[PDB]
């Protein structure tokens, strides 16, 4: 039974792996998908602003005896250090064979169950030369859910799928650069860019040893760096696994935040549908909800939820945007690739677009929003005032 | 020599006329590389037409009228010859070279028509020069009239439809419905289009990646499934390459699959063609003027490859994949031409004119 | 025990058992079970246990109609059961068994009745993969070679398996992409489709490409079949919208590649579709061969009006 | 007129047991027949016209013995340089060039068919099209005909450096290692009026600037799987196997296939044949044995010797009982009393 651990402004009084992604917390995401490929017990390794996750996690559906990945959550003040955390794994000695590791915000429908063939009898037949699979998506540059930050330059090796080198182009150089030792043995060199990181990992138990000696090592682009350059008396390899059916993310920037919850919104996740474990689907996809009163004249356009409890009033235009449960927007509202959440309350003439809200919080009359803007935990914005770009209040 | 050829698999019974090719390159391996007497210039275009390398139902005409007017700039006139006669019997096996390529084509016939009426009008005591540069020249002022000039000012007519609120259909690419469909929105007039595009060689994504640039909205839909835009459509300019005098619309494969299943909710079917590209034939069904092409393509890599590559290997499976369709005047409305709106059933009255 | 709660996910991540009576085998094991051993009053606790656990099992996916079908099917057979009652266990377990026996032979009888029909010499033409009609059309090969035009539509497409399944064991097959039929089906008689599930009314719910398919029949005038046994007969008249279908995810129909052009453009893939009974012209079935219009009075020999 | 076709002549360049007058050209065969005809029978084979030859005066007595369709070269290539490496191949017969040119200059033998690699030219209009066979590394995309970076371990560091906008365009390139290069070169015209002005660029493998496609003319080559080798290196005795007479006193007491001997030569008894070619006008008379090795014209060894595949060089000569295993026995000079090892006869 693979065990498959989960480590764990606005995000410091909440958690950044309880922030809801619509209308449900990303800590039951990385439940879902670890419940689908196949997990008998987990284990959630606690780190900041914790035992909240102990009572969130205690109190949804995964905490009952009729469950299948029967967790055992983990809380530890000491290793506030977000590396080596592996170390009191195999320190507290948990783990029997073939973790599979994946930190956090993991919104993903990927099936596993295809790839652990491909690691784990290629890994007997080398007997010892494997370490790890890294899965990883394809797609195509240009996409918005590449970020400026994130690129890989990952060239493997042809009809072995070994990851030789290694980049991470992140400091964005105008000219990318592999090492001559790799093209220098001769099989076939093929240097792929088109990859995007799924951030999910299915190790060998040995790659918990691997990190008690050798421990200064932290990052997962760390270890990956460490193991295939230096260790050069026959370390291991690196075999990745592509894809070309669902993805999951990980995206933890808010500029990742506005596609990868806009587009688990548009079904890109098809078991991972809004209607999950209420609400109702439309056409042009305004996935409306329950015990909720639209007012006359209103269009709800395209791409919409709108959750338990609101009411939105007369003349209001809300367009591609989310919609927490038990707001109440006003007369002539304007909403616009927003997003609300649990319990705000904006006024009457509004021109809210490309911005967010957070939980709790007001607004009152010609309060007119600008790109990008992003208020926070019950602020309110008041009387009659236009805030610029990024005008980031507290 | 011309040895062309090279038909391969069993056609699908009933029709035996139409001659199936492969895409293996065919006749490349044949010709000599000197120059091949053959084509001086045709072998190139020749070459890039069966690879599928220009493909538009537009723009064949350009390209052959582009060759042709290089060859045309490059004629000899031998000593005992009036060059009439025979650069216009010179000219015969090379468009049959080309038409050996794939089926003839669609109404590019009409440029060649008119190539020979305009070779056949040379005067008969000039310089070479003279009637070369000015053959060269008319050859030139045609595309500039019919192809180039026309295209603009049948544009302006359609602006006069395709007013606020509707919802455009167009399906897969067309050479004209993105000109006076995107001419439309410079100059304002909000809509939202949807395409719809089919199964092999999807077409669609043309339209759907040159539209985005223009900044109107989209949507997208296979054929097999077009039975949800039509609760909301308001329109479809389904705009097509061949008129034919009693009333027919020689399409892309998928049209006539979706006019008439249009009008079984009620909403209107526009076709928009060009002043040239009607012809004089008459056809009545699809299965005499057809033309297939290549039944390697449909290979869904859909999981375990269910066999594509295997049906040769077995007995009595043909796949066919037509290319051209059929669209009777009692499911068509107005014809949006460069000489007016006129009605479909005016179609031979454009002829005499 | 809660395994039904297993099956009760089993329905809810997807994983067809490709509808061979497999969805009725296990919803007549597990309503067999609940009906075995359970809470026991006199006064239809049982059928209130048949309510919840129903509509518990009704809020699966709402496509596989034929769990809710036998569902209701089970309730009829318990109030026919009282209504003689006026020891039930016995009868209603006995009864059941016998529906299920009943239940074993479908794909059988329903294909005996073929040589009354397909003649020699005749194009005829279906659409999408189904076991019924690839069962039905292999017992008419003791007769003369026909053709038969597959479409290749639906995409994904679950539909050419069967062109090989057919053409190496019989009659000469060709297949053609769906955006081809109209070309064809001016060349063609006896159109058959398989059915998803068919409504009070005289609807088929089915494949993403039978409407656009029959409308051709009916412009043609050439009949169609859709041979479907029985126990798919479902209430409800289509009232409820749009949950009328199976939304899947856009990669199906457009590649997560080509980017950007991603960002703003909208992609619908609809699984089924809906055919109205004006179109339909027979209806082959598994105990006799029903018109359209008679098909309402065979659903109140079936059901009881608890039909919510 | 589609394409003209230039032959020249390069010169030496590293050949010791050709440096003398052994190769007074490149017609000094390991083959059959000369070398330029192996290659020059291939554009005659294909069906082009009278082609343009450069060499320096020395082919130039070999004009009037060679046959083929026409020819009409220039052997006033005045070899005070021993360069123009298409510099001055191509700049000094510019102005009779008139139109396109593909160009395989004095060069290796080829087994493969041009009809793909001029109609991957002739399809696209592309500017360059060049073979290949399967360290100086050279990458190409998911496809044929995908030309990215082509660069020697020359100006290289220690490292490779990935031009970043060929990298977000094509989004795969995979470099192939190692390949044979070959010298079938098919250019644009224009490509020749470039490098007319501006001649500071030379030499053949340096006019590779356009793998500076960034920053339009695009470059495209193909690859194979086929017997197409190279033959100007030490190693034309590997290419001695070409198997593509009768005019000789063939005394057929040795009983041997596969090998070929020249015509007007005498055969020998109480001998045998074992993959080993054989020069014309050479005497084989008593005892002898054949060796898999390469033998020129006008020499003779008979009389109990017994040869393993070294380079009988033309002007030679064998007697007494020989056993040599592997050796360059140099030309003009001549051994019969010896057991020799593997070291080359000098002049």
């Amino acid at each position: 039974p693979p065990p498959l651990q989960a480590v764990l402004p606005i995000s410091k009084d909440q958690p950044r792996v309880l922030l809801p992604l619509a209308n449900v917390a990303l800590i039951d995401y990385t439940l879902e998908f670890l419940t689908a490929t196949g997990v008998q017990e987990t284990f959630v390794f606690c780190c900041w602003k914790a035992a909240q996750i102990k009572e969130h996690l205690l109190k949804s559906k995964w905490c009952r005896p009729t469950s299948l990945n029967v967790v055992r959550i983990i809380t530890s003040e000491l290793y506030r250090s977000l590396g080596d955390v592996l170390r009191d794994v195999d320190a507290k000695a948990l783990v029997r064979s073939d973790f599979l590791l994946v930190y956090g915000d993991v919104i993903s429908n990927i099936n596993i169950t295809r790839a652990l063939e491909e690691h784990r009898l290629r890994r007997k037949l080398e007997k010892n030369v494997s370490v790890m699979t890294m899965i990883f998506k394809e797609s195509s540059p240009s996409h918005p859910t590449r970020c400026h930050e994130d690129n890989v330059v990952v060239a493997v090796d042809s009809t072995t799928n070994r990851v030789l080198h290694f980049q991470k182009t992140q400091g964005l150089r105008r000219f990318a650069f592999p090492l001559s030792l790799f093209q220098g043995s001769s099989d076939g060199v093929e240097v792929r860019y088109d990859l995007l990181d799924c951030h999910i990992s299915i190790c060998s138990p040995q790659v918990a040893q691997l990190f008690t000696d050798n421990f200064d090592y932290q990052t997962r682009d760390d270890f990956v760096r460490g193991l295939l350059v230096n260790e050069e008396i026959l370390g291991n390899q690196i075999h990745m696994h592509v894809t070309a059916k669902e993805y999951g993310a990980r995206v933890s920037n808010l500029h990742m935040y506005s596609a990868v919850c806009a587009d688990v919104i548009r079904r890109w996740v098809y078991p991972l549908t809004p209607e999950a474990n209420s609400c109702t689907h439309s056409r042009h996809n305004i996935y409306r909800g329950p015990e909720v009163s639209l007012g006359h004249g209103s269009i709800l356009e395209e791409n919409v939820l709108l959750g338990s409890g609101t009411v939105i009033g007369s003349n209001c235009f809300i367009t591609n945007s989310v919609i927490g449960p038990g707001c109440h927007i006003g007369d002539n509202v304007v909403l616009d690739q927003t997003y609300l959440w649990q319990g705000v309350r904006v006024a009457a003439g509004a021109q809210i677009h490309q911005s967010l809200l957070c939980d709790n919080a007001e607004v009152k009359e010609r309060v007119t929003l600008k790109p990008r803007s992003v208020l926070t935990s019950q602020v309110v914005v008041g009387p009659n005032i236009t805030l610029p770009e990024g005008s980031v209040i507290s | 020599q011309v040895p062309t050829r090279k038909d391969y698999g069993s056609k699908v019974s009933l029709f035996s006329h139409l001659p199936q090719y492969s895409r293996q390159n065919s006749l490349t391996q044949f010709m000599s590389i000197p120059s091949s007497v053959i084509h001086p210039a045709m072998v190139r275009l020749g070459l890039q037409y069966s690879q599928g390398l220009v493909s538009g139902s537009n723009a064949r005409c350009i390209a052959l009228l582009r060759a042709l007017q290089q060859v045309i700039q490059d004629y000899t006139t031998p000593p005992n010859e009036e060059l009439s006669r025979d650069l216009v019997n010179k000219l015969k096996p090379y468009m049959s070279f080309l038409t050996q390529c794939r089926p003839l084509s669609a109404s590019m016939h009409n440029a060649i028509k008119f190539l020979n009426k305009e070779i056949t009008s040379v005067g008969s005591s000039k310089r070479e020069e003279e009637a070369k540069s000015e053959l060269r020249a008319a050859i030139d002022r045609y595309v500039q009239e019919k192809i180039v000039l026309a295209a603009q000012a049948i544009s302006r007519f359609a602006y006069q439809k395709i007013s606020n609120g509707d919802v455009i259909l167009v399906y897969g690419c067309s050479s004209l419905v993105s000109r006076i469909l995107q001419e439309a929105w410079t100059e304002g007039r909000r809509f939202r289009v949807v395409v719809v595009d089919s199964r092999p060689w999807l077409e669609g994504r043309h339209t759907l990646r040159s539209l985005v640039h223009a900044g109107v909205p989209a949507s997208y839909l296979l054929i097999p499934a077009a039975s949800y835009v039509l609760p909301e459509v308001s329109k479809v300019l389904l705009g097509a390459h061949a008129l034919l005098a009693n009333g027919s619309v020689m399409s892309r494969v998928g049209t006539a699959q979706l006019a008439l299943v249009a009008r079984a909710h009620n909403v209107p079917v526009l076709v928009c063609c060009e002043t040239y590209k009607f012809c004089e034939r008459v056809q009545t069904d699809a299965f005499v003027s057809n033309e297939l092409d290549d039944p390697d393509d449909l290979q869904c890599k859909r999981g375990e490859h269910v066999a594509l590559a295997n049906w040769q290997n077995h007995a009595s499976l043909r796949l066919l994949n037509l290319v051209y369709d059929v669209t009777p005047p009692e499911l068509v409305d107005l014809v949006i031409t460069e000489l007016g709106m006129i009605p479909c059933s005016s179609v031979p009255v454009v002829l005499r004119v | 025990s809660e395994r039904i709660e297993s099956f009760v996910e089993t329905l809810k991540r997807g994983g067809g058992p490709r509808s061979s009576e497999e969805m009725a085998r296990e919803t007549l094991g597990l309503l067999r079970q609940i009906i075995t051993d359970h809470r026991w009053s006199n006064a239809g606790e049982l059928m209130e246990l048949i309510r919840r656990e129903g509509r518990r099992m009704t809020a699966a996916q709402p496509s596989e109609t034929t769990v809710g079908n036998m569902v209701r099917r089970v309730l009829k057979i318990i109030r026919e059961e009282y209504g003689r009652l006026h020891q039930l266990q016995s009868n209603i377990i006995e009864a059941i068994n016998e529906l299920l026996v009943e239940l074993e032979g479908t794909m059988e009888n329903i294909a005996a009745q073929a040589l009354e029909h397909i003649h020699s010499n005749e194009v005829i033409m279906t659409i999408g993969f189904s076991r019924t009609v690839e069962a039905f059309l292999k017992e008419a090969a003791r007769k003369r070679k026909f053709h038969v035009i597959v479409a290749e539509c639906a995409p994904f497409c679950q539909g050419h398996e069967m062109a090989v399944n057919l053409s190496k064991a019989g009659i000469e097959t060709t297949v053609m992409t769906d955006a081809a039929i109209f070309a064809v089906m001016s060349r063609v008689n006896k159109v058959i489709i398989g059915t998803k599930t068919i409504l009070a009314n005289g609807a088929l719910r089915a494949v993403t490409g039978t409407h656009t398919l029959a409308l051709a029949a009916k412009h043609h005038s050439t009949p169609l079949i859709v041979c479907a046994p029985m126990f798919k007969l479902s209430p409800q008249f289509p009232n409820e919208e749009d949950s009328f279908h199976k939304f899947v995810a856009p990669e199906e129909v457009l590649p997560f590649t080509e980017g950007d052009i991603l960002e703003k453009v909208s992609v619908h893939c609809p699984v089924f579709d809906y055919v109205p009974p004006e179109l339909i012209t027979l209806f082959i079935s598994n105990i006799g061969g029903n018109a359209p219009s008679y098909i309402y009075r065979l659903m109140s020999e079936l059901y009881h009006p608890d039909d919510h | 007129m589609e394409f003209q076709a230039v032959v020249m002549a390069v010169g030496g360049g590293s050949r010791m047991t050709d440096l003398t007058s052994s190769i007074p050209k490149p017609l000094l065969p390991v083959g059959n027949k000369p070398l330029i005809w192996y290659p020059l029978n291939l554009l005659e084979r294909v069906g082009f016209e009278e082609v343009i030859v450069v060499t320096t005066r020395d082919v130039q007595k070999a004009l009037c013995a060679e046959f083929k369709m026409k020819m009409k070269p220039d052997i006033v290539c005045i070899p005070d340089d021993a360069d123009m490496g298409t510099a001055d191949s191509l700049r000094y017969i510019y102005p009779k060039l008139k139109t396109d040119v593909l160009v395989l200059s004095c060069d290796l033998i080829t087994d493969v068919a041009l009809h793909e690699v001029v109609d991957l030219f002739r399809a696209y209009d592309a500017s360059l099209a060049m073979l290949m066979r399967k360290r100086d590394f050279i990458g190409v995309d998911s496809t044929g005909k995908r030309l990215l970076f082509m660069a020697n371990e020359a100006d290289l560091d220690e490292e490779l450096v990935i031009k970043g906008s060929i990298l977000q365009k094509h989004p795969r390139i995979r470099f192939h290692t190692g390949l044979v290069d070959a010298h079938l070169y098919c250019l644009k015209k224009y490509i020749v009026d470039f490098l007319m002005e501006n001649g500071s660029i030379t030499s053949i493998r340096s006019e590779l600037i356009p793998y500076l496609v960034r920053k339009v003319h695009i470059m495209k080559e193909g690859l194979c799987s086929r017997v197409s080798t190279l033959g100007l290196y030490m190693e034309a005795n590997r290419q001695v196997p070409k198997l593509l007479s009768s005019a000789q006193i063939v005394s057929k007491h040795l009983v041997g296939v596969d090998s070929l001997i020249g015509p007007e030569t005498q055969i020998g008894e109480k001998s045998s044949i074992k993959r080993s070619v054989i020069g014309s006008s050479c005497l084989i008379k008593d005892r002898v044995t054949i060796t898999n090795c390469l033998l020129m014209n006008s020499v003779t060894v008979e009389e109990g010797s017994n040869i393993q595949g070294s380079v009988i060089c033309n002007n030679a000569v064998i007697e007494k009982g020989a056993d040599i295993k592997d050796c360059l026995i140099g030309s003009g000079q001549r051994i019969e009393a010896k057991a020799k090892r593997v070291n080359e006869v000098i002049v």
